[PDB]
């Protein structure tokens, strides 16, 4: 309710600015409308899900070419994997994550080797701690893209 | 929208965007300087001016290498075993194929005109695009064409006019320069893209093309390149994702590490089973990779192109010597079996070393006798199996009659192809399947649906009786030549075959076939017998057995039969081929090349060719047997594969009923447009009068409405008050309605192209009766019909439209909200502007000004283009421009500078702001309508916001004005 | 925020590295408890300081090393959570162990 | 609504109000406000 009224009082328009409800994880759309150009994020942190697999998540589309599922209380790379289903050709994603992989469990290890195995992460930043409320880390910004250089430049 | 240089621009532009680097070479040595500097990037070497020279003319640059050897250095030999200076034998690469990514790309146009843009790979072109201007077709710009030595590397063209955009592979035979192995491109869920902007927003992902040109990029054993079917390509990565994904998550020998593609026939799967397993070979943890395959799945073709990779096994022997050399040897880690490899091996063996290894399968169309045999003892001994499934007709749970589905085995699916994606994506034809009740003598029993009197009546009164089969066959062999365009001279001709369901009733049948041979010379002498064949063993509607070529099956009433049908075979063919499962089956391979190239015209079979048969040259099948889905559905995938422009559907002649079987079996896969896309109504219902008793109206019976309509309002001229308006249009809108489902028909377009027939006109008989499956008995009964000429079809529509838009505006009487609009019924047949300015070259040698205006009336959406076209030809000359496209962009380049000042013109007599107002009219031209939402209407009206009175004026009338706009530049560019 | 919902998920954690690891040796999976319990702890500070506010835990160490003997007091607080799960799921591998490796025999 | 009425009364037209709620989709009155 608070979203969805926030943009409304910064004098923006009736016609395209919803905001769906629901998980992102499960529940998607709209799926047919469209490869955007550009995203942003902001994942939580512990936002388990059912997995891996009880549900029918393991066919989906936005799990095609990468790798096995991430895990319950690790769930914020399933945000990412949702991310690059969800971009054109032309423009970059800009997420957020937690600093603290090393190879995060034997599931995610292959998460970041599909990750950098092409060119989709362009590049990592770390940031400065707090600059926050009450975290007391910093966090990461990964800024990916279906577009090449091509070197993985780490400018943290 | 059109300047296709400004398109080229457009499309150079997003390349640059999505990562392509874009250079300027306009040398031929600099190409080979950037190919240096690509590959010691690449490779991580270093050339000197002597090893740069040598590797160029010694392995890249020997001048007489062929296109074929282009090709085959891309994917064979692409790793040079190379000397350097110290000579040191290194390995050379060109395409790295473990790490797709790596491999940098560059964008070029060639010298030297035309406008085309060519990729380099690492420097090294593969992908030329062609784009060809709007006016000329795509079929037509493939027809035209279709130094230096680079630019013979290439592997892929795409060519495209921004409206249509298709690819094809780098061929250079002369049949192969035919247009029908040209594709489209579709997404994930096979709808199509068309538009050659989102085509690049899809394909050229450089993950995507460098994935097309490696990992899906068919170079056989002859040099033959082939480029796969998209839905293939989209199903194959589904299968490499499911064996690592299930193999993490450890699930393997599940059910659920199972999963189904369903792909209809027509599909590839000689190739796409046989390039996802090369793909699955280069998985390392995966070892052995069994490619499970009938012998009725086999042909000549998976012995033919695979020589250097299969030979001499691929066939369903008896022996497993070629089985236990690959469970043996490693460096073919593909195994190809049959089920007779697979039955010896489930029989005599439960010990192999194999069980503790990676297993992985593909399965092929399976039935449920010998694939229901398999899997009971596949559960009993493998331990980590990987088991996947190619069919077309799946084993539901939904007709599972009481064994194994396809959900038992697989579980969930993994990628679908639905038959009507194929048939809306011309891959396959229509059909013709109205039942032939010819004899009432049997009426109930050529109709009968009970199980009781199909077999159990095996007797002369129900179906085994000769004179009933004879009086059939000589209305076959009267249709013979009819029904496959042979009647008419020019025409190749076509062949059929036969559905039969036993083997003393074959004895029957063909000996009698034999007699009307006989008295095809005797009583006919016109008739030319030919060589009726069949073949056939034993069994072993609802379950298709593969009939065995072994002697433990057939008697001398099978066997014996078959040998008197050899020594008439050998009275005319002299063949070699023996009665072993060897013989008889070369025997039957042989036959089926016989059949291809149509040289036996009648082919009689119980119950073989069906999964696994595929020809183009057979156009009608006569059906005198039951059959259920499955087999109702490879059985009507004999005469649909298409041939050429007149091959258009196959003709089905149904014996017993199945009809109703037919619809709930196509009910089964697709919607409720697709019972009537392809058939299921006759013709004569909508013409003469029926009534669907749903709601219990007027299902009229088209020729009423044809009648009334001419008498009643000959001409719009005689439309002049309101009620002679109401009482044309409430009619029209009934005959319009009629005549949108009368269009799926063939008779209807066969009346259309009747209604331009000549006195008496014998090439307007001769032509138009076997090229329409069209009698004399047609053309008396449709001379009967008639139709109105075609200029009274457009001042019908005209006279409807006009009055479309006088209900327009007024808002200002009979009733008309009783009246309802028909929008989509004039969607049928609109004038596009390209028939327009075919036209406008076409007359001469203006006085065409009233054939214009009479076409431009016709259509609503291009109306207020009246006042463009005509002031444009009123105008300008049409002698400077040399053919049709170039008068088509010199007329759009008039609209857009007429637009651009018009739009100038309307915002400066009605004071708007200037920015918002050049905001919402490029905003409301790219949205294709325009609208009242958003705040920036009232900030573009501009300068009061109601305080009523009344502000009607100036907002709905700027807005009037504004929609008036829209729809006079709708479908053109311009800023 | 208990002590009990930070244990469910070094719990669920720790169901994780023995399960999709497959690994059946003691310490391997002590190491795997090293890495579930740290990755487990929370971050905010009311989230930290309801868990101390909360039952089971105390204040004081067994091994002042885990102190960084500085002003870093939520360090102390996130070390005392890691002790008291550390504890926790040296009973709890004691009990999946033969209660897990039993399971998975198929 | 006003480019005239610091305060306001009901006489809104109710078969006008769409027009506006065609485009912000929120109509109370013109005296159902915070200042009213």
């Amino acid at each position: 309710n608070l979203a969805r009224m926030n943009m409304f009082l910064h004098n923006i328009n009736y016609d395209k600015f919803d905001i769906k409800l629901g998980n992102t994880l499960t529940e998607p759309h709209f799926r047919d409308e469209k490869p955007f150009d550009a995203i942003v994020s902001n994942p939580p942190y512990s936002v388990k899900w059912i997995g891996s697999d009880d549900p029918t998540l393991i066919n989906d589309e936005r799990f095609a070419p990468a790798g096995v599922l991430a895990p319950k209380s690790k769930a914020d790379f399933a945000f990412v994997l949702h991310a690059l289903n969800y971009l054109s050709a032309k423009g970059r994603a800009a997420i957020v994550c937690f600093p603290g992989i090393f190879y995060r469990g034997g599931a995610e290890q292959k998460i970041r080797q599909y990750l950098v195995d092409n060119n989709y992460v362009e590049t990592v930043i770390s940031l400065a701690p707090n600059l926050f409320f009450g975290t007391t880390i910093a966090v990461n910004i990964l800024v990916l893209s279906k577009h090449k250089t091509d070197t993985n430049v780490q400018f943290i | 929208y059109q300047s296709e240089s400004d398109l080229e621009r457009e499309l150079i532009q997003d390349l640059r965007n999505q990562g392509y680097e874009f250079i300027s070479v306009k040398s031929q040595s600099a190409m080979l300087a950037n190919v240096r500097e690509q590959l010691q990037n690449l490779n991580g070497v270093v050339f000197n001016d002597s090893e740069w020279r040598r590797f160029t003319e010694q392995y890249l640059d020997n001048p007489s290498d062929g296109i074929l050897d282009k090709t085959r250095k891309i994917h064979i030999d692409y790793i040079c075993d190379f000397i350097f200076d110290d000579e040191r034998l290194e390995n050379i690469y060109l395409i790295d194929k473990k790490n797709l990514m790596r491999n940098k790309v560059q964008i070029i146009q060639q010298f030297e005109n035309r406008y085309d843009v060519t990729i380099l790979v690492n420097g090294l072109p593969l992908v030329q695009i062609e784009l060809k201007k709007r006016g000329v077709a795509i079929r037509e710009a493939f027809n035209q064409i279709h130094e230096n030595s680079l630019f013979k590397y290439l592997q892929l063209f795409v060519i495209s006019n921004g409206t249509d955009t298709r690819y094809f592979a780098n061929t250079t035979k002369r049949d192969k320069n035919s247009f029908d192995f040209t594709m489209n491109w579709a997404k994930s869920d096979n709808t199509l893209i068309k538009d050659l902007k989102d085509f690049t927003a899809t394909c050229f992902q450089k993950h995507t093309l460098l994935n097309v040109l490696v990992n899906y990029s068919v170079f056989d054993s002859s040099q033959t390149l082939l480029v796969m079917r998209p839905y293939q390509i989209a199903a194959t990565e589904r299968i490499l994702w499911k064996i690592k994904s299930s193999f993490t998550a450890k699930n393997w020998s599940k059910p659920e590490s199972g999963g189904y593609i369903w792909h209809t026939t027509g599909s590839g799967k000689t190739l796409t089973s046989f390039k996802a397993a090369r793909l699955a070979t280069e998985l390392d943890f995966i070892d052995k990779v069994f490619f499970v395959v009938d012998r009725k799945d086999l042909d000549y073709q998976t012995m033919k192109e695979y020589q250097r990779f299969s030979p001499d096994s691929v066939n369903g022997s008896e022996n497993t010597a070629g089985l236990k050399r690959n469970l043996d040897k490693d460096d073919n880690k593909i195994i190809v079996t049959t089920i007779q490899k697979l039955n010896n091996l489930m029989k005599a063996e439960s010990d192999l070393p194999v069980y503790n290894q990676q297993v992985v399968f593909i399965f092929d169309e399976c039935h449920r006798s010998q694939f229901g045999e398999a899997q009971k003892n596949l559960k009993k001994k493998f331990k980590r199996y990987y088991q996947f499934g190619f069919t077309g007709t799946p084993i539901f749970p939904e007709n599972a009659l009481g064994s194994e589905t396809t959900a038992s085995v697989f579980g969930r699916e993994l990628h679908s192809y639905v038959i009507t994606d194929a048939i809306r994506d011309e891959k396959v034809l229509k059909f013709k399947v109205d039942y032939n009740d010819v004899r009432p003598q049997f009426k109930s029993l050529e109709t009968e649906t009970d199980e009781k009197k199909l077999s159990a009546a095996e007797n002369q009164q129900a179906f085994l009786h000769p004179m009933r089969i004879q009086e059939i066959t000589q209305y076959i062999l009267n249709n013979f030549r009819q029904k496959t365009h042979r009647t008419f001279p020019g025409s190749k001709g076509f062949n059929a075959m036969l559905a039969v369901s036993s083997v003393d009733a074959a004895k029957a049948y063909y000996a009698t076939f034999k007699r009307l041979q006989e008295e095809a010379a005797n009583k006919s002498a016109t008739y030319k017998p030919l060589r009726i064949a069949t073949i056939f063993s034993f069994a072993a509607i609802g379950e298709i057995s593969d009939e065995t070529f072994d002697t433990s099956a057939m008697d001398s009433s099978a066997k014996e039969f078959l040998d008197a049908a050899i020594r008439e075979y050998n009275s005319h063919f002299k063949t070699n081929f023996s009665t072993d499962s060897n013989g008889f089956q070369n025997y039957y391979r042989d036959l089926a090349q016989r059949v291809k190239n149509q040289d036996i015209d009648l082919l009689i079979v119980v119950g073989m060719f069906l999964t696994g048969f595929d020809a183009p040259t057979l156009n009608t099948l006569f059906v005198d047997k039951n059959l259920r889905y499955h087999g109702l559905m490879q059985a009507f995938s004999r005469t649909n594969r298409i041939y050429d422009a007149t091959k258009t559907f196959g003709n089905i002649v149904t014996f017993r009923d199945l009809e109703r079987s037919t619809i709930d079996a196509i009910t089964l896969f697709g919607d409720k447009n697709t019972k009537n896309v392809v058939l299921e109504k006759s013709y004569t219902e909508y013409m003469e009068g029926f009534t669907d008793a749903a709601t219990g109206e007027a299902k009229r019976g088209f020729m009423t409405v044809v009648s009334e309509l001419e008498q009643r309002f000959p001409d719009p001229t005689s439309i002049e008050s309101e009620k002679e308006k109401k009482d044309f249009v409430k009619l029209f809108g009934e005959y319009l309605r009629a005549e949108n489902i009368l269009q799926n028909y063939d008779e209807f377009a066969t009346l259309k192209a009747l209604q331009q027939i000549d006195l008496s006109d014998p090439v307007a008989v001769e032509k138009f009766k076997a090229e329409h499956y069209v009698d004399d008995e047609k053309f008396a009964e449709l001379q009967t019909i008639r139709l109105p000429a075609d200029r009274k079809i457009q001042d019908y529509r005209s006279a409807y439209n006009d009055i479309r838009d006088w209900q327009r505006r007024e808002k200002e009487t009979t009733d008309w909200d009783d009246v309802v609009f028909e929008v989509d019924l004039l969607k049928s047949q609109e004038i596009n502007l390209d028939y327009i300015l075919g036209l406008i070259f076409e007359h001469n040698r203006g006085e065409m000004i009233e054939e214009v205006k009479r076409l431009i009336r016709s259509s609503l959406g291009n109306r207020a283009k009246e006042g463009l076209v005509v002031d444009f030809i009123q105008q300008t000359n049409l002698d400077d421009l040399p053919d049709k496209a170039s008068i088509i962009d010199a007329f759009f380049t008039f609209a857009q500078r007429e637009q651009q000042r018009e739009a100038e013109a309307l915002i400066k007599e009605e004071n708007l702001n200037e920015d918002a107002a050049k905001r919402y009219i490029r905003t409301s031209l790219k949205r294709e309508y325009a609208t009242e939402n958003g705040t920036e209407l009232n900030e573009t009206l501009p300068k009061l916001s109601p305080l009523n009175p009344q502000y009607k004026t100036k907002k709905q009338a700027v807005f009037q004005k504004i929609v008036s706009f829209i729809e006079k530049f709708k479908g053109v560019g311009g800023k | 925020m208990t002590y009990n919902n930070v244990f469910d998920h070094a719990y669920e954690m720790l169901k994780e590295n023995i399960r999709y690891d497959d690994i059946r040796d003691t310490d391997d999976l002590h190491d795997a408890i090293h890495m579930a319990a740290d990755n487990a702890v929370p971050h905010y500070y009311a989230d930290i300081f309801s868990v101390m506010a909360s039952e089971g835990i105390d204040l004081e160490f067994e091994d002042s090393g885990l102190m960084p003997d500085t002003k870093d007091v939520i360090r102390i607080l996130q070390a005392r959570i890691y002790e008291q799960l550390t504890i926790d799921l040296w009973e709890d591998a004691e009990d999946l162990l033969n209660e897990y490796l039993e399971e998975v025999e198929e | 609504i006003e480019a005239d009425d610091i305060k306001d009364d009901a006489i809104k037209t109710k078969g006008y109000f769409i027009y506006p709620s065609q485009l912000f989709c929120n109509v109370a009155a013109k005296a159902n406000t915070n200042d009213r």
